[PDB]
């Protein structure tokens, strides 16, 4: 069942990524601004069956 | 993580300078009192004129 974890952990980080391309969109031009970046990463791996 | 909240307007600036101005101040007041003068006299020459 771990699926539901799974699916809400790539929806979450999703809105994540988009809220850092839409601060991107917001800043385009202004002064000095940096491009803006999210990061991911596989999540720790169990043991927990075959 | 480290998140941004956007884009916001901050200011109205004003392309001004106090000092150039008032150079052109005292330059403008004392060239139009040259041609002020210089105006006059001339009517003044042309009752000369023939």
């Amino acid at each position: 069942s771990s699926l539901i974890n799974h699916a809400m952990s790539g929806l979450n980080a999703a809105q994540a990524a988009l809220n850092t391309v839409s601060n991107n969109i917001n800043n385009y031009n202004v002064a000095g601004y940096t491009r803006q970046t999210t990061i991911l990463a596989q999540a720790n791996s169990t043991l927990g069956a075959g | 993580g480290w998140i941004g909240n956007g884009v916001y307007v901050s200011g109205v600036q004003r392309e001004y300078d106090a000092f150039i101005t008032n150079q052109l101040r005292g330059a403008q007041n004392q060239s139009s009192g040259l041609t002020t003068r210089y105006e006059q006299m001339s009517k003044i020459d042309n009752l000369l004129a023939d």
